[PDB]
């Protein structure tokens, strides 16, 4: 999945085949540094990719004066009443109007979606 | 010619009295507008 780098030349490690022990080795093209990986999966491609933005929503959006606010949706963690909300705010989304919420209490930053 | 010289008797105009409605009509229009805005709000709530 991710990119792993050689410790000698600090270049990308390409996958190379070990035709003796039937094992996967990551080797670079600059030096002869070898490795054994734990992912065991070279490549992964998901075409749905309906990523939940709760990973990508920052908790600092609560300081936006231009966002709507509601008090009928208390925070799950700290029980604070006021909570900002907004829409998906994502391009390349075929169809979405679901709301997202962020707690406005400082240092809480709870970001959920009912 | 005939209609113009007769129109010199009847006359024609356009004014605010011709562009103003009645109180009952104003109430009807405002009611309809409020109902439509409420329905739009309901649709938005269902979408959310
Ligand atoms: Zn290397
Ligand atoms: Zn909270």
């Amino acid at each position: 999945v991710g990119i792993r780098f050689c410790q000698e030349c600090n270049n990308m490690l390409y996958p190379k085949e070990d035709k003796e022990n039937r094992i996967l080795l990551y080797a670079c093209r600059n030096c002869d540094y070898q490795q054994e990986a734990d992912n065991s999966c070279i490549y992964v491609n998901k075409i749905t990719h309906e990523v939940d933005e709760l990973t990508q929503i920052i908790a600092d959006v609560s300081q936006d004066p231009t966002l709507p606010r509601t008090e009928d949706h208390p925070c799950q963690k700290c029980g604070h009443k006021e909570a900002v909300f907004f829409q998906s705010h994502s391009a390349r989304a075929e169809d979405a109007m679901r709301l997202y919420y962020v707690c406005t209490a400082p240092h809480c930053g709870h970001r959920w979606t009912e | 010619t005939v209609i113009n010289n007769w129109l010199l008797i009847e006359g024609h105009t356009i004014g605010i009295g011709d562009s103003i409605a009645d109180s009952k009509t104003y109430q009807d229009i405002q009611n309809t507008i409020k109902k439509a805005k409420q329905d739009v709000i309901e649709v938005i709530e269902k979408a959310h």
